[PDB]
RNA sequence: UAAUUGCGAUAACGAACGAGACCUUAACCUACUAAAUAGUGGUGCUAGCAUUUGCUGGUUAUCCACUUCUUAGAGGGACUAUCGGUUUCAAGCCGAUGGAAGUUUGAGGCAAUAACAGGUCUGUGAUGCCCUUAGACGUUCUGGGCCGCACGCGCGCUACACUGACGGAGCCAGCGAGUCUAACCUUGGCCGAGAGGUCUUGGUAAUCUUGUGAAACUCCGUCGUGCUGGGGAUAGAGCAUUGUAAUUAUUGCUCUUCAACGAGGAAUUCCUAGUAAGCGCAAGUCAUCAGCUUGCGUUGAUUACGUCCCUGCCCUUUGUACACACC
């Protein structure tokens, strides 16, 4: 959860209030073992708008 | 039945390798030892003056035998408190390297501790010995 | 500066005679009986326990308790 | 494998947890006798469950027990509510129903929350103030 | 650590360093009262005097008390560092001194000379009878002089 | 008492005076008996305890503040004045020593001691400002019992700890001392002189 | 000195305009079949014992 | 220059030390006009055509 | 203070009067009567009107209640 | 090559706050008097089947005193 | 009732905004779906102590199984439930039991209509008008200044010690954050009394720093009521770090110097439970500088659970020649 904290105003004056924003970054993982040509089917397909897909292989 | 360090409170342990490593003679200690504070975040140098520095070595001998490996950095994080920084707030500190980095040096000459790979010191094979031994010397003080 | 600091031998021997008597023995005590500073108070303490006098019940630092001996 | 249950407890963010299996009788924490256990001022606290339900009782199991988390008041709160706890889930897996409501009943009768976890939790300071509730001091002029 | 005894044998009050010093307060802390040594620098000191910490000042043989004086103004021929000392590297023949007793007031003395003879802000700063260090001077040191 | 041994063992006087009783820091609960009748509710005394400490929910509710063991309310109130609270560790150390200290003194359950002085020290009617026109007087007031608890375990500690203050007896001493004063009012303790006087002054306004 | 034991059998509720009071009509124990109402200075339920140091005087309001 | 200013007698904290202090120091918050914060002090004044014609 | 607002106080009021039959003195099931039987956004709220349709019923069973 | 563009319309800007706006702006820039400028961009939303909607304008319009409006028809909430 | 929250009364009946609902976070799941970036048991390989099987560890894969602890998806759970007391036996309030949880469950987010000549043109390439515009009020470069000290006022930090200071020893959190066309978070090894230096190293991160071994705290000692070893202002002399630059001393270390302060007049602030208070940490700022803040966890009370006395506000009633509305 990224947080930042600010002051309401824009200015000083005025009891000081404070106003925290929050980001919420949710991540996953799925390991697959699988030939070369479903890994290409279902990365290319599954897109989505808004969702941040990775794929690495290899063991190391 | 059979023991290890872990069945002896802390300072009966810690006080009864400390009074060994003195009746023992083998050591290597610094030397600027008497002269020296410990940490900056320290007012005195230590009350034992004479001795001392078997205390911390027992100490960290037994911090050691507990868990894998420890370097200088985690006992000078281990051993310093806090400092009066005079008027302002107290921080917490980090204690002496060369007290430990030299206690270190001088428990793995004498075969109690050995540089560990992935970093720092592992407790020895001839650690986990001696150490057990006098942990059961001291359980038997209470027979 | 007010006395309570040496030993004055007459001190030692109060120590000794008049130690019975005292249902309670602590630093404060020895202190209290017009003598001995906390420091020499709490030497006396482990030295009237060389033998006799006083028993330890209570355990430790910032608090010692002691009873006549019987 | 032998009879073997795993329970746990926690007072603020303390969280033991106990494995209690079939043995002879030990009592461990993280990996020393529960004789240990300073705070030692406290340590009747986590004692407190065996002397509660008779000492014996344990001569048919094994208990160890890991405390992270919390503090040097917390982590005695927890060690002996799963401590309790351990020993009321492993009747009620292998000995028998009355023996374990009897071991409830004297725990509850007694409790400081042994089988049950306290919901206290820190409040959230809020802007205005050091604390929760407590605020800045203010002059009107 | 031990019931003693003693006859006449320590006295109360003793003189050394051109001070006084109370004799039935511990060696250590006792030596203090003279300017230039602090808790640390006799500590050290005693420790390499060979003399007994657990001691009062009063009960030390006047062979101790020799040796005392000798290691404090000769800080550097019995080992003790250098870093220990309130007045490395003069600033003249640039040695290395630990000034002791009547002499710190001189040499406070001096050095604050230096800089007002040499017309170095800081100087001119003692002069007037202000804050050196750069704080605020504003709302703080009211009473004073 | 049948003595059990299992793997790692427990101590002889630990097995010992607990499977049986369950007695304080080893103090007996049973006798310690309220001699004020009232206070008997408003002192707890049974269910028995180890040491004065629980993680105990005693505030969330007007009276049950009461069902609080009365040794473990006398502690919580050693640790104030800024510097010193929280630290219940440090004040239930206290406790433990000022009922041996206690137990020295006149024998007696240390326990039952610190009750009598509970009892004793509580002020039967008191006084409290009543407007009447600028001027005011002071009504007199008889007051509750729980009130006569609270005050007396504030004053009691009070007077300890200031005793206490910047001066070689002990804060154990000190507390000891008050109780052990307080147990049969001898008017050199500074709870009763206190109690005394605010009946002194309630008695003057009825 | 004489004691005189009395039970709370009623709460009335709060007087003292500060309102710290309680009025409450008691219950003598030795000897019961007489109540009186007294003011009382801490918290207060049903079934708690005052000592009234003096037994026959009763309040009403408080200013 | 520096040699002036260590010279200067009438300075440093023993001259200031040894002078009254004036009173603005311990004067107060001013204010001046903040009950005529409504009185539109520009004289002016809209219309009610022209606010008309605007809303 | 726990007082319904409306909203609750006023489903129950419709819910009792057209399925009295149906609905019992046990919240638990009237609880589970409401999901099927209406539509409310969420089991707060639902929860929050089935233990108050329950306490409307049970009073009913000791004399009638206006509304 | 990396990046590219590509226009849509929008299913009826009768529902889009943004859309709206742009339209007071133009509306007014354009000469509208107030009212008549934001009661057309209120009942052409309407219009679009909006379960409710709200204009402000603020600020200063020919008089020197700045003064404020709310133009608001049908349905809204306001928390939560 | 926290609430124009409801009951009830009733020329009203039935509704909408705001309140509530809703949302976020903290609490409960041995029920669900799982996990070598979390972890348990077993098994090998293995060290120590005992040896009678045991006890305590090592081994980012030597294999097998599991999901209690951790993580976060989907559900479930509480509705002041059951019982009782109280009450116009109405809304409700109170106690007892059960319960993870029964003070709006605790704490927040959001929040109608309306008012203020509240503050902000010094956040904006938001802006009207006025001013200025080449000897500039544009801009940039060098240097100084915002820190200047008879003194008044406010938020604070550290303290007056023995529930303590100091010295050894025990030794436990939670919220966080980190380096690409760069030099951020730094373990480990050496050197150094320290501050720091140096050689390497892991990490774009549940993977490494980091179990952030934090501080209060706990234990054993020294000191022993003495402005003392409480207190650490002021000042001298030296060593280093950030930076192009440290003088008016950025900060860090070391020795020395060792002030006021002995609980604070009139006054005045804040607060009801994991709260007050004590205690430290991460983040913001940040090349370097926190005595500041935003949060976080750790230790953990006393006393109310009431009222209208003070003070502030809200509501009725009532007066008005006010309506630009008592400025
Ligand atoms: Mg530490
Ligand atoms: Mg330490
Ligand atoms: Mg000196
Ligand atoms: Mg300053
Ligand atoms: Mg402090
Ligand atoms: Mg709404
Ligand atoms: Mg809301
Ligand atoms: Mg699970
Ligand atoms: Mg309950
Ligand atoms: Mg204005
Ligand atoms: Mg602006
Ligand atoms: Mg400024
Ligand atoms: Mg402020
Ligand atoms: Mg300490
Ligand atoms: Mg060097
Ligand atoms: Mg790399
Ligand atoms: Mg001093
Ligand atoms: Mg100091
Ligand atoms: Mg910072
Ligand atoms: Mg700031």
């Amino acid at each position: 959860v990224l947080k930042i904290s600010t002051r309401k105003t824009p200015n000083g004056e005025g009891s000081k209030t404070w106003e925290t924003y929050e980001m919420r970054i949710h991540k996953r993982y799925i390991d697959l073992e699988a030939p070369v040509q479903i890994v290409k089917r279902i990365t290319q397909i599954t897109i989505e708008p808004g969702v941040d897909v990775e794929v690495v292989v290899a063991s190391n | 039945p059979g023991v290890s360090v872990r069945d002896v409170a802390a300072q009966d342990f810690i006080n009864a390798y400390a009074s060994f490593l003195q009746r023992q003679g083998k050591l290597e200690v610094p030397g600027y030892v008497d002269i020296v504070k410990t940490s900056s975040g320290n007012e005195m140098p230590p009350q034992d003056a004479e001795g001392w520095f078997y205390k911390r070595a027992a100490s960290v001998a037994r911090h050691i035998y507990m868990r894998k490996q420890v370097g200088v950095g985690k006992l000078n994080k281990l051993y310093g408190g806090a400092k009066s920084r005079g008027v302002r707030p107290y921080k917490h500190i980090d204690a002496s390297g060369s007290i430990n980095r030299k206690v270190l040096q001088a428990l793995e000459k004498i075969g109690i501790v050995e540089i560990s790979p992935k970093g720092g010191r592992r407790i020895s094979e001839n650690g986990q010995r001696d150490l057990d031994r006098i942990a059961a010397q001291t359980l038997e003080e209470d027979e | 500066a007010q006395h309570a600091v040496i030993l004055d031998q007459e001190k030692y021997d109060r120590i000794l005679k008049e130690v019975p008597t005292y249902r309670y023995v602590s630093v404060s005590v020895l202190v209290d009986r017009l003598k001995i500073g906390g420091s020499l108070a709490r030497i006396a303490l482990r030295h009237l326990e060389k033998e006799g006098i006083i028993k330890p019940i209570s355990k430790h630092s910032k608090q010692a308790i002691y009873t006549r001996a019987t | 494998a032998v009879p073997s249950v795993q329970t746990f407890g926690k007072k603020k963010s303390a969280t033991a947890v106990a494995h209690v299996k079939a043995g002879k009788g030990l009592i461990k924490v993280n990996g020393s006798p529960i004789t240990l256990v300073e705070p030692e001022i406290l340590r009747f606290k986590v004692y407190e469950p065996l002397l509660l339900v008779g000492l014996d009782k344990f001569s048919n199991i094994d208990i160890r027990v890991r405390v992270t988390g919390g503090g040097h008041v917390s982590q005695v709160y927890a060690i002996r509510q799963a401590i309790a706890k351990g020993l009321v889930a492993y009747h009620q897996k292998y000995v028998d129903e009355q023996s374990k409501n009897e071991l409830k009943k004297a725990f509850t009768s007694y409790d400081r929350t042994l089988l049950i976890a306290d919901s206290r939790r820190p409040e959230p300071k809020k802007f205005g103030g050091k604390g929760a509730r407590s605020r800045f001091q203010k002059s009107y002029r | 650590s031990l019931v003693v005894q003693e006859q006449g044998s320590f006295q109360h009050i003793l003189r050394l360093l051109n001070t006084n010093v109370d004799g039935n307060i511990k060696i250590v802390y006792a030596l203090t009262t003279i300017k230039g040594v602090g808790r640390r620098y006799s500590n050290l000191v005693c420790k390499k005097a060979d003399v007994d910490l657990h001691k009062r000042a009063g009960e030390l043989t006047q062979e101790e008390l020799e040796r005392i004086v000798q290691i404090m103004q000769n800080p550097t021929h019995y080992k003790i560092p250098a870093w220990f000392l309130n007045r490395q590297n003069d600033i003249t023949d640039g040695k290395d001194y630990h000034t002791l007793a009547n002499n710190v007031e001189s040499k406070l003395r001096d050095d604050l000379e230096r800089l007002k003879k040499i017309r170095a802000h800081r100087g001119i700063r003692h002069f007037w009878g202000l804050r050196v260090r750069g704080q605020h001077t504003k709302t703080t040191g009211r009473r004073r002089a | 008492f049948t003595p059990v041994v299992l793997a790692t063992p427990i101590p002889e006087e630990v097995q010992q005076a607990q499977t049986e009783i369950k007695l304080f820091n080893k103090w007996s609960f049973e006798e310690v008996e309220v001699k004020d009748a009232s206070l008997v509710d408003y002192v707890q005394v049974r269910q028995p305890i180890f040491v004065a400490h629980t993680a105990g929910r005693y505030a969330n509710k007007r009276f049950r503040k009461a069902q609080c063991p009365i040794i473990e309310r006398l502690t919580n109130s050693l640790m104030m004045n800024g510097r010193n609270n929280g630290k219940k560790l440090k004040a239930v150390r206290i406790i433990k020593h000022t009922l041996d200290i206690i137990n020295v003194l006149t024998d007696q359950n240390p326990i039952q001691v610190v009750v009598d002085a509970i009892t004793n020290t509580g002020p039967r009617e008191d006084t409290t400002r009543v407007g009447g026109g600028g001027a005011a007087r002071r009504q007199a007031v008889d007051v509750s019992p729980l009130r006569r608890v609270n005050q007396a375990i504030a004053l009691l500690t009070i007077g300890a700890r200031e005793a206490a203050f910047r001066n070689i007896k002990t804060i154990a001493e000190t507390l000891a001392e008050e109780l052990i004063n307080a147990a049969k009012g001898s008017s050199t303790s500074y709870a009763i002189k206190k109690k005394d006087e605010l009946e002194r002054v309630a008695k003057s306004n009825r | 000195t004489p004691v005189t034991l009395a039970k709370v059998i009623k709460v009335l509720g709060r007087t003292g305009s500060r309102g710290g009071v309680t009025q409450v009509r008691v219950e003598f124990l030795e000897d019961t079949s007489r109540t009186i109402v007294r003011n009382v200075k801490g918290p207060v339920r049903e079934n708690d014992i005052l000592v009234l140091m003096e037994s026959e005087r009763e309040a009403r309001r408080l200013r | 220059g520096n040699e002036g200013a260590i010279r200067d007698k009438t300075a440093g904290r023993r001259n200031n030390r040894s002078k009254d202090v004036t009173d603005s120091a311990t004067t107060k918050k001013s204010n001046t006009r903040r009950a005529t914060d409504r009185h539109s002090r520009t004289g002016k004044t809209d219309t009610k055509k022209k606010v008309n014609q605007g809303w | 203070g726990r007082v319904r607002t409306k909203t609750v106080k006023r489903a129950s009021k419709a819910l009792i009067e057209r399925y009295y039959p149906k609905l019992t003195l046990d919240f638990q099931t009237n609880k589970r009567l409401c999901d099927e039987i209406a539509t409310i956004q969420s089991k707060r709220l639902r929860n929050k009107i089935a233990g108050y349709t329950t306490h409307l019923m049970k009073r009913i069973q000791k004399g009638p209640v206006r509304g | 090559g990396t990046i590219v563009l590509y226009a849509e319309r929008v299913q009826d800007r009768g529902l889009s706050a943004v859309a709206q706006a742009e339209s007071m702006k133009f509306k007014l820039l354009n000469g509208l008097a107030i009212r008549r400028a934001a009661y057309g961009v209120v009942r052409y939303v309407m219009e679009s089947g909006a379960k409710g909607c709200e204009v402000v304008v603020s600020g200063k319009l020919r008089a020197a005193r700045a003064k404020a409006m709310k133009f608001a028809d049908g349905f809204l909430i306001h928390s939560g």
